[PDB]
């Protein structure tokens, strides 16, 4: 009900480490490829945790 | 006076413009740019887009 | 803890992005290359390839 939202901005993101150590049974992406995240630039990045 | 000839010229230009305009249409896909689709998706779903 | 799978607590994190509609502040690890003028090149500017 009170899910935490964190803004991510002004950083360079290495998504490779998320793969390198992972306890995540489900890693499902809808609008972007998982392997292509390293080659792209983004804004309006938000992480919602619950 | 010379409306008929100009009209023909207008139609041809208009047709080309419309065809050019059609490149900016998503057509039910995530993006209208092929390069973005290749850069953002894996081949099984990129093929669909 | 005694319950089986499907009722156990699961932590979910949702990453939300926007695609190319604003200036980007979050980018991948890819290294910047020098700029070349008056030649046909395949360029990647902020995840936009042309």
């Amino acid at each position: 009900y009170a899910w935490n939202r964190k803004r991510i901005s002004n950083c360079v993101a290495d998504y490779s480490v998320i793969y390198n150590f992972a306890p995540f049974f489900a890693f499902k992406c809808y609008g972007v490829s998982p392997t292509k995240l390293n080659d792209l630039c983004f804004t309006n990045v938000y992480a919602d945790s619950f | 006076a010379l409306g008929k000839l100009q009209d023909v010229v207008n139609h041809n230009a208009q047709a080309l413009n419309t065809l050019v305009k059609q490149l900016s249409s998503k057509f039910g896909a995530i993006s209208s740019v092929l390069n973005d689709i290749l850069s953002r998706l894996d081949p099984p779903e990129a093929e669909v887009q | 803890p005694t319950y089986g799978v499907g009722h156990q607590p699961y932590r979910v994190v949702v990453l939300s992005f926007e695609l190319l509609h604003a200036p980007a502040t979050v980018c991948g690890p890819k290294k910047s290359t020098n700029l070349v003028k008056n030649k046909c090149v395949n360029f990647n500017f902020n995840g936009l390839t042309g």
